[PDB]
RNA sequence: CCUUUUAAUUGAUUAUGCUGACUUUAGUCCCGAUAAACUACAGUUCUGCUUAAACUGAGGAGUCAAGUAGGUACAAACCGUACAAGGAUUAAUU
RNA sequence: AGGGCAUGCAAUACCAAUCAGAUAACAACUGAA
RNA sequence: UGUAACGGUACAAGCUGUAAACAAAGG
RNA sequence: ACCGGUGGUUUGUUAGUAUUUAUGUCAUCAACAUGUCAAUGAAAUAUCAAUAACGAUGAAAA
RNA sequence: UUUUUUUUUUUUUUUUUUUUUUUUUUUUU
RNA sequence: UUUUUUUUUUUUUUUUUUUUUUUUUUUUUUUUUUUUU
RNA sequence: UUUUUUUUUUUUUU
């Protein structure tokens, strides 16, 4: 029986090495969740007349809720004003930290396939599959019909050094 | 991590070098071993097997209660194989039809019709018993046993089954270029049956080519089962494909046809 | 004492003790032991030795003696 | 240390992120003798701290892990693991996809406790990538079967929140449903629990 | 020492050439190394430093035996040791090596010459060497006893290789044909483990352990 | 009297002894004793940028 | 190939004696002076030319020490040491450079900071303070009221303004702080690396794990 | 002990008389080394015998200076 | 020490029972570098 | 404590027993090792679902899809055929580097269907250009497992590999090479190019593991010049010991065809490059089990019918023969089927060419039975009797062998069909015979 | 030198006293069971004991000690020796 | 102090009821330092 | 802080820490 | 008058001084082994010449 | 052929030792 | 009769576990869904 | 006393 015997510690019931594939009820679950989820009832404050700006320019937006934030590029400190000290150029450029697709900008690039079909992501980059999934449904119906309407036109691209093709193509 | 760990090929420990000591103990553990598990076990191992058998057994009562005693027994369990290919195609429809009604009829235990189901259950029954039953007999009987009973380690009986030559110029011509260009048995009669069973072997296929590949010493002279083995026991013109099924009530043998008593048969 | 470390003997080894003892000169680790006394190397924990090409170097390990001459008149002119 | 979290531990997390959450509930270094802000924990008009929109990176990991851990997570931790994904507003579809399939997976093992939850995903303001139609048809077929079969087991409460569920997040139109919904919560054996509810 | 990291570009190990008193085989060379280096690592530095055919890596631990002061004038009676501990490693190269380099050699000691001695030696306390079965003595991958009369290996063998064993038997340790009805001994000329057909009927003799029962 | 390399090492080794309840301020030569031993001297005429002092107070 | 390793030094069997001194012959070490003057990939085949150049004289030194003798030119080994040292310190001190920039930027942005949060600071506590008169009347109308409303207003885009402003700096800031395995000593052997401290996680501590590496 | 460490030099006080002389196995051993030298065909008991400055190429000794008296 | 009782023991560099000594090679009473 | 007198006995024989036994058993065993290897650089990182929608997957989905399917061993068609599906569907938004997992997952599980090789071969034309090493390779290895030739795309792989020669790896040229070999698909220049540029490959960066691999009969005689044989056979005997039976039994087979078709390129071997293989020959090469055919079965049973002895299965000395006349030992026949010749078409393999030819100059009376002729017959045996009969009468086969006619894809499938239902009938009737049913239970 | 002082512990044949050297007993006592031959024309000395086989398709049937005890010039020195894949397909070269 | 500085001394204590260990779900469960 | 082991140095009661007895020249 | 640098006195000419290790025991434990870092000489940057003798340097030697 | 690793079976830690260096955006090639 | 072994793992049986999973090494063979048996 | 693709998990047994 070897001298083991005597400590409390002695073949002890219930251990870290012997429960290893054990689980906690959802009991423990529930209440957690519960707990968390109640900790802040309470009535509104303050004021809101005017709906939040949640989309593009011109476009309105006040049947349209969104539970989402979004951020406007307008505001946003350029990289010379971060580096500036305490009392072409940097001074029209800034480096961001975020949703592309929650992001209020006059023009989005986007890096699309040869095809140009929108089928569940496109080449997989940071936002891609943020920016298909913000937009509806009728994209896909939109770059279909231009594909068949432009056809040639999708088939060149600017001579290097040409900036009057360049042009011409824009 | 102690003061020695070899095991296995260095194993610490120091055995009899002794051959005369060492002969004592193969008997021991091999013919008084111990077994556990009994014959019903045994039987149920191989239940895919035989089906039918291993379904007859649970569904007629009487079977199971005889099929467990301390005394010493010998089974046979035919293969589904060997039942099919043997039986015909009615006969093995209507046992399986009574196996069936039987089986029913615990289902529904257990979940002038109703006199006439008694007799048909009382008559099932009893045939299917005497079926069954059929193939135990009393005693202890060994592959070996049964081997050297039939005269298979006599000298003076042993001239058909030891020197055994086939053409070795058909099959292995590059090795051979100068040649180019028993006994009956009488066995204890069955629980169910008065007559005796036969048992008999023969030699195999495989035995007619040793030589080609074995140091011989013989002196101067002046369809085929693929079962393996040199020699095949015939229990009443049944081949054994298994044996030595030890157990704690006796011994177990597969055989590759049906016993069917005379009662049975028909005419 | 008889055992230990007491008479130029110096720290216990693998070498210098009964069989079972558990104890390396430092490496790396290639693998992991399964639940059967196997062992699944893995080739990705293998280090990746780098060199640059030497068909074709001018260098050499030693310099010339004359050097020390050329690169000490340049220091007197700036004078 | 997101990458090492389990799913029980992720559900949670998950959730914490999705339901208002407040700077204040961290905890203090040696923080002055008077009472702290957490003990109101009321709603503010204003974001303490930092604002929401601060996490994304740390939203994209939580995916990613959830995504990871979908295949080893139990069948009641499952959904709830897929609900807080929602909630928190996982748009990867790459992410959502394998989610979806596991969920389909094991939609037979579960019962309507882990319907409703299920079902919570559907609200609306919720990403659209959720909204499947070959999922909220199993979904819906799904709960048929248990309402036919186990519908003694059903309690007041949950009815009620299935009737609901049914109407306003998955938007069906199955009258026979809706009246046997309704039938099974004033005419079966509930009344006791239907005062106490 | 340092563990080396997975990128390494300045390495600091140091390979040198170790000339050992005992027999090395022609594709052997014998190696000094340090203590925690790997069989792979040991590759990779031959294979892109140096750039050299490499089959096999074998590796073992040198020690420094223990010491004592005891001569001199002056003894301390202190312990020491000589050298220090490395890893003999041994490498299985492509092409061969002279002996002039891995070998030792010296005119006063005639014994001591490991290149003239071969493996007749053990250079140790072996007094009874051990050899393990040959690729060619194993079964797999073994040569045949019977494959020399073969009609295909004969046209490979044109003019250039006889294949019949009984053309290279060593007559100064040979026997004659003995007389099959006579007696003689097995290991004469039979060089296999079957008795062939064309001895006699052997009888068989069995111990008799009672006697007296008789 | 046997020879035990196994129990030596389990009752009498390094880790073995600082669960003894002895002197431990006595001087050992394969023991870890608790005793003071001065360090490095003073510095004489040597370069003072190749004096070494500390490490572990020191390390970065 | 694998001859290098004695080519051209005394163990060579194929040259004479005078072509073993002429051979033997060095020049001086390269100093700081021209190593400074190199660029990267100059300095990084010197280094494996003059690992090369160790491994060759090694193997005569081990020579030497069999016999008890001395080697022959013994500061050759010096000479190619110095180098070795040399070429590290110029790098290292390439390297210094670049971390005491970042340094000096990190300090730069800290102090805007500061100020940034200080003011974050106030502005909540005053916020929270109207938040909290305002909910002390909810079932009554007042001018007073409207009053508060409308400075929490204010507040509000006062506050917003601030943090979106200090968004940039904190990230910035919080540079070092977490791992990176591209500066550790296991992925990586350059000069200047980093190191850090284990931390304690009860989540995982209270796990039972496996040493297990794969 | 080659350490010197043993109670190995006890015995070694007292007187003796003689030793053993293992001629047995020591002439097998010589035997061995011998013919692992004959096999590639060096002598190294000539070697081990001639006189310090003594020259005599292949099987050769005073024997044979007899018979040339030339 | 044998195992059962070496089981019940703590360590020596658990209590502060090693830096309540000035014994040092100098003698008796020892002072720490930088007191 | 204590035990009876008896049950100890017992006991230690009992344990006796179980030391002879654990040494009984390793025995055979002498290849095995404790240690052991995985790869494990190229799963990735990305984690998905075989299961899950097909519609909602993507090109980077699916490429994963397939290839974790292929590892797993989950063998559904079921599951296959809706990947094929929407692959036919995303082909024109494949990258090559998905394309080229496609590729490898499809021939790793040996998912026969011709018509997805069909479709996504002419995509991969067009993206030729922005192939790579492992896609090139991929597509090429695939292609020759499932046994599709396609000379016309094949080609272009190999002249996209020779142009970026100094971007590729050593592993990916040496099995662009082979199978290019296989297929039968480069013309001289062609050849000629890829064997040099092949040597000089081999010669910088190739070492023992990577050199074995290189060592082809069939590309050999057919592919490689003069100077590259004589440097791969003086080569092999330095390399010959980092080796396995799988590379023993190619190098016998070359030094058996070199010999056989090219006296001159042999004689110019030197005398120790060619005792190695006059000394290989002589020992005992493994080899895996082989057993007859269901139609090499129906062939055998129709000539025994016939009247004429012969063999099952046999070796002679590097090469297996069908069947083996007793009679005459010269004789010999060759049951061909689907797989000896490629997809939808008649035209024979290089390695069954050139086998036939080694032998046909051997001197062995060499005859060949196709399974498309021999489907017509049915289930009659006086049909297959005569056929056979008036096979014999006729002279045997040329040394050079000939492709057959034309064929199809619907042909194949008609074909393929109606011997499924043959095969299964003979079962039925072969198996039916063998039951006696003579017992009869009163009951 | 003389004179004053000195807490020097200041005084020896001996406690079978402690630490060392060197005489007498005292060229006394102590020496283990079995050897011999190596020549002036060929050869096999006697005795005690009796597991001395090293591929035959099979890792010689094990443990432990030696903190490396059958390597090396009639060396108690220096210098070497532990390869589980057996590297020499070294059946060739000269 | 320009640069570099392997490994061991069992370390979440720059903090916090006690009682094994990488410092223990309640209770069982106890105490002169 | 104080110490033990391994490696280098001339194998050592010293020095030293694989960069293992030195950078002294930033236009 | 803090704080940095330099110098001197006392402790102390009257007092004392320890760091490395061969050997004992299972352990606790006990213990002052063996002149000096050292030919000698103030100086070896004085030890020359070799064949016996006589010769050289040094206060002194072969 | 052993040792290593699961079980027996034990932080009943064999100082300078290990599948054990911060715990997977790994650049799949 | 003095009343004697079983857990890691192997085999078999029963299944809705999982890349923490078998070479992108190689051979052989008539062959496999839905609108060819 | 576990033997050749790695883990989790249930019954019987020569």
């Amino acid at each position: 029986v070897r001298p083991n015997q005597g400590r409390n510690d002695y073949n002890q019931v219930g251990g870290k090495k012997r429960g290893q594939g054990v689980q906690v009820l959802p009991e423990t679950i529930r209440l957690l969740i519960e707990t968390r989820k109640a900790a802040t009832a309470g009535g509104p404050v303050g004021r809101q007349p005017l709906p939040k700006a949640t989309e593009a320019t011109g476009v309105s937006s006040w049947g349209r809720d969104r539970r989402f934030p979004i951020t406007e590029a307008l505001r946003l400190p350029t990289v010379a004003e971060v580096n500036a000290p305490w009392e072409g150029r940097l001074d029209k450029v800034v480096l961001h930290s975020g949703d592309i697709s929650r992001l209020r900008v006059d023009a989005t690039v986007v890096g699309a396939v040869r095809s140009f079909k929108t089928v569940g992501d496109g080449r997989g980059f940071t936002g891609c599959s943020a920016l298909l999934e913000g937009a509806g449904p009728f994209l896909s119906s939109f770059v279909s019909q231009q594909r068949r309407h432009l056809g040639e036109e999708l088939l060149h691209t600017p001579v290097r050094g040409d900036p009057s093709s360049a042009q011409t193509v824009a | 991590r102690w003061w020695t760990r070899a095991s296995g090929m260095r194993n610490p420990v120091k055995w009899t070098r002794d051959w005369e000591v060492l002969n004592r103990k193969v008997y021991f553990a091999f013919d008084e071993r111990e077994i556990r598990r009994s014959m019903l076990d045994a039987v149920n191992a191989h239940r895919k097997t035989a089906s039918l058998f291993h379904r007859m057994i649970n569904a007629v009562p009487g079977v199971a209660h005889a099929m467990s005693l301390p005394g010493p027994h010998t089974f046979f369990l035919p293969s589904d194989k060997a039942c099919r290919d043997h039986l015909s195609p009615d006969s093995l429809h209507a046992l399986t039809e009574r196996v069936a009604f039987l089986e029913e009829q615990q289902r529904q235990r257990v979940g002038g019709t109703a006199a006439a189901i008694a007799d048909r259950v009382a008559k099932t029954t009893e045939q299917l018993r005497t079926f069954v039953l059929a193939h135990l007999i009393p005693g202890e009987w060994r592959m070996k046993t049964l081997l050297l009973a039939c005269g298979a380690g006599d000298p003076r009986r042993n001239g058909s089954l030891r020197y055994q030559d086939t053409d070795r110029e058909l099959f292995a011509p590059v090795m051979y270029a100068s040649r180019l260009g028993s006994s009956v048995f009488l066995l204890p009669p069955p629980q169910s049956t008065d007559e005796p069973l036969p048992v008999w072997v023969q030699a195999s296929r495989y035995a007619a080519f040793l030589p080609i590949t074995t140091s011989t010493n013989f002196p101067r002279f002046e369809r085929r089962s693929t079962v393996g083995g040199a020699l095949h026991l015939w229990v009443g013109g049944a081949l054994v494909t298994k044996g030595d099924l030890r157990a704690h009530n006796g011994v177990v043998h597969m055989i590759d046809k049906p016993l069917i008593p005379v009662q049975l048969l028909a005419s | 004492a008889k055992v230990g470390p007491s008479k130029g003997r110096g720290p216990l080894l693998a070498k210098f003790a009964p069989v079972g003892f558990k104890k390396g000169f430092g490496a790396i680790g290639l693998g992991r032991h399964t639940k059967k006394g196997f062992f699944i190397i893995n080739t990705m924990l293998v280090p990746m030795f780098k060199v640059p090409d030497l068909s074709n170097c001018k260098l050499k390990c030693y310099v010339a003696p004359d050097t020390y001459r050329i690169v000490q008149q340049s220091f007197n002119k700036r004078e | 240390y997101i990458h090492e979290m389990d799913a029980a531990t992720l559900a949670v997390v998950l959730a914490s992120l999705a339901h208002s959450p407040s700077a204040y509930s961290v905890s203090e270094r040696r923080p002055p003798p008077s009472p702290s802000p957490a003990v109101s924990l009321s709603s503010s008009s204003f974001s303490p701290t930092h604002l929401p929109q601060h996490l994304d990176s740390l939203l994209a990991l939580l995916g990613r892990q959830a995504a990871a851990t979908a295949a080893h997570a139990p069948d009641s931790t499952l959904a709830f693991l897929f609900r807080g994904c929602a909630e928190a507003g996982v748009v990867e579809k790459n992410v959502v996809c394998t989610l979806l399939g596991r969920v389909e997976q094991r939609l037979p093992c579960m019962q309507l406790p882990e319907c409703l939850v299920l079902l919570d995903a559907l609200r609306p303001g919720l990403p659209e990538v959720y909204r499947h139609p070959r999922f909220v048809a199993r979904l819906v077929a799904h709960a048929g079967l248990l309402l036919q079969f186990r519908g003694a087991e059903s309690e007041a409460e949950d009815l009620c929140d299935l009737a609901f569920s049914l109407v306003f997040a998955a938007n069906c139109r199955d009258a026979a449903l809706l009246q046997t919904t309704a039938l099974l919560l004033v005419h079966g054996k509930r009344m006791q629990s239907l005062n106490e509810t | 020492p340092p563990k080396t990291p997975r990128n390494v570009f300045f390495p600091w190990q140091v390979f040198s050439v170790h000339r050992t008193g005992a027999f090395l085989e022609r594709r052997r060379v014998a190696l000094k190394v340090p203590v925690n280096l790997t069989k792979f690592e040991i590759q990779s530095y031959l294979e892109k430093i140096y750039g050299a055919r490499v089959l096999k890596v074998s590796t073992l631990i040198v020690v420094p035996r223990r010491r004592r002061d005891i001569f001199g004038p002056r003894p301390s009676m202190r312990y020491y040791r000589v050298g220090c501990t490395f890893k003999k490693a041994i490498v299985t190269l492509e092409d061969g090596v002279p002996d002039a380099v891995k070998m030792l050699r010296s005119s006063i000691e005639l014994a001591k010459n490991p290149d003239i001695t071969k493996h007749n030696l053990t250079y140790s306390g072996r007094v009874r060497a051990f050899k393990p079965p040959s690729a060619a003595q194993r079964w797999e991958m073994g040569e045949s006893k019977y494959a020399w009369r073969l009609p295909i290996p004969n046209l490979l063998a044109g003019d250039e290789m006889q294949l019949n064993p009984a053309l290279r038997i060593d007559e100064s340790t040979t026997q004659m044909f003995p007389d099959f009805s006579k007696p003689f001994f097995h290991n004469a000329h039979f060089n296999f483990s079957w008795k062939p057909e064309e001895v006699p009927f052997q009888q068989t003799v069995k111990l008799d352990i009672t006697p007296w029962r008789r | 009297n046997e020879s035990s390399p196994l129990h030596m090492g389990a009752g009498s080794a390094n880790w073995t002894a600082v669960a003894r309840l002895e002197d431990f301020t006595l001087r050992g030569l394969s023991h870890p004793p608790w005793i003071h031993v001065s360090s490095r001297p003073f510095y004489g005429a040597g370069g003072g940028a190749v004096l070494a002092a500390c490490m572990s107070s020191a390390v970065w | 190939g694998i001859d290098e390793l004695w080519k051209g030094s005394y163990l060579d069997p194929t040259i004479g004696a005078k072509q073993k001194e002429a051979n033997a012959v060095a020049g001086d070490a390269w100093p700081a002076c021209l190593l400074r003057m190199k660029s990267f990939e100059d300095l990084h085949k010197l280094w494996y030319i003059c690992l090369k150049e160790k491994n060759l004289l090694m193997g005569e030194r081990w020579a030497a020490r069999q016999h008890k003798q001395e080697m022959k030119q013994p500061e050759r080994l010096q000479k190619v040491r110095r180098t070795m040292r040399r070429i590290l310190i110029v790098l290292t001190k390439r390297e210094i450079q670049q971390q005491c920039l970042r340094a000096k930027d990190i300090l730069a942005k800290q102090q805007k900071r500061e100020a940034l949060e200080t003011r974050r600071f106030q502005l909540e506590e005053k916020m929270l303070q109207l938040e909290h008169r305002i909910r002390r009347m909810e079932p009554a109308q007042s001018l007073q009221k409207e009053a508060w409303q409308a400075t929490l207003d204010r507040y509000r885009s006062d506050h917003e303004d601030i943090l979106i402003q200090l968004h940039p700096l904190r990230k910035e800031t919080t540079q070092l702080l977490a791992p990176d395995w591209r500066y550790e000593r296991k992925y990586s052997d350059l000069p200047g690396p980093i190191r850090w401290k284990k931390q304690y996680i009860p989540a995982l501590e209270d796990q039972y794990r496996k040493p297990i590496r794969f | 002990n080659k350490v010197r460490t043993d109670k190995k030099e006890r015995k070694r006080a007292f007187p003796q008389r003689g030793f053993w002389k293992k001629q047995n196995f020591l002439q097998v051993k010589n035997n061995t080394v011998r013919l692992a030298f004959a096999v590639q065909g060096v002598d190294l008991l000539k070697l081990k015998r001639l006189r310090w400055g003594e020259v005599r190429k292949g099987n050769t000794g005073w024997w044979t200076d007899d018979y040339r008296s030339p | 020490i044998r195992p059962r009782k070496k089981g019940m023991r703590l360590d020596r560099r658990r209590s502060k029972k090693q830096y309540k000594h000035g014994r040092h090679v100098g003698g008796w009473n020892y002072r720490w570098l930088g007191s | 404590g204590i035990l009876r007198p008896r049950e100890r006995l017992l006991l230690n024989a009992l344990k006796k027993e179980a030391d002879i036994r654990y040494r009984g058993r390793r025995m055979h065993k002498r290849f095995r090792s404790w240690a052991q290897q995985r790869v494990r650089h190229y799963w990735l990182p990305q984690k998905v679902c075989v299961t899950s929608d097909p519609q909602l997957m993507d090109g980077s989905y699916i490429a994963a899809c397939v290839q974790k399917a292929a590892t797993l061993r989950k063998h559904d068609l079921q599951l296959w055929h809706g990947f094929s599906k929407r692959i036919l569907e995303l082909a024109d938004s494949l990258t090559p580097q998905q394309m080229g997992y496609i590729f490898y997952g499809y021939g790793k599980s040996l998912f026969r269907h011709e018509e997805l090789y069909r479709g996504l071969l002419p995509f991969v034309a067009e993206a030729l250009p922005e192939f790579h090493s492992h896609a090139l390779m991929t597509v090429a290895w695939a292609l020759e497992r499932v046994r599709v030739n396609d000379r016309a795309v094949v080609a272009q792989i190999a002249e996209e590999a020779l142009a970026k020669k100094d971007l590729m790896r050593p592993a990916d040229f040496i099995k662009i090479v082979n199978c290019v070999a296989r297929m039968g698909a480069a013309p001289p220049s062609l050849a000629a190019a890829l064997s040099a540029e092949l040597m000089r490959v081999l010669d910088e960066k190739c070492n023992a593991l990577l050199f074995r691999g290189a060592v082809d009969h069939v590309a050999v005689a057919t592919l490689y010049s003069d100077p590259l044989r004589l440097y791969l056979l003086e080569r092999f005997t330095k390399t010959a010991i980092c080796c396995r039976p799988m590379h023993y039994q190619k190098a016998f087979q070359s030094a058996v065809a070199i010999r056989v078709l090219h006296p001159p390129v042999w004689q110019q071997l030197s005398k120790a490059v060619r005792n190695f293989y006059i000394r290989l020959s002589l020992r005992r090469i493994p080899q895996r089990a082989r057993r007859p055919s269901p139609l090499h079965w129906d062939v055998s049973n129709a000539l025994a019918k016939l009247g004429v002895f012969h063999r099952n299965t046999f070796q002679w000395g590097c090469f297996w023969i069908d069947i083996g006349e007793i009679d005459d030992r010269r004789q010999c026949w060759f049951v061909d089927g689907p797989s000896d010749f490629y997809s939808s078409t008649n035209e024979y393999t290089e390695a069954n060419k050139l086998q036939h030819r080694i032998l046909s100059e051997l001197g062995w009376n060499i005859r060949r039975v196709r399974w498309n002729d021999w489907v017509q017959l049915g289930t009659d045996m006086d049909a297959k009797v005569e056929y056979l009969r008036k096979l014999r009468e006729r002279p045997p086969w040329p040394a050079i062998l000939t492709d057959g006619p034309s064929s199809s894809r619907q042909e194949m499938v008609a074909n393929l069909r109606s011997a499924r239902d043959v095969q299964r009938a003979l079962k039925e009737r072969r198996e039916k015979n063998r039951q006696p049913h003579s017992l009869v239970m009163n009951l």
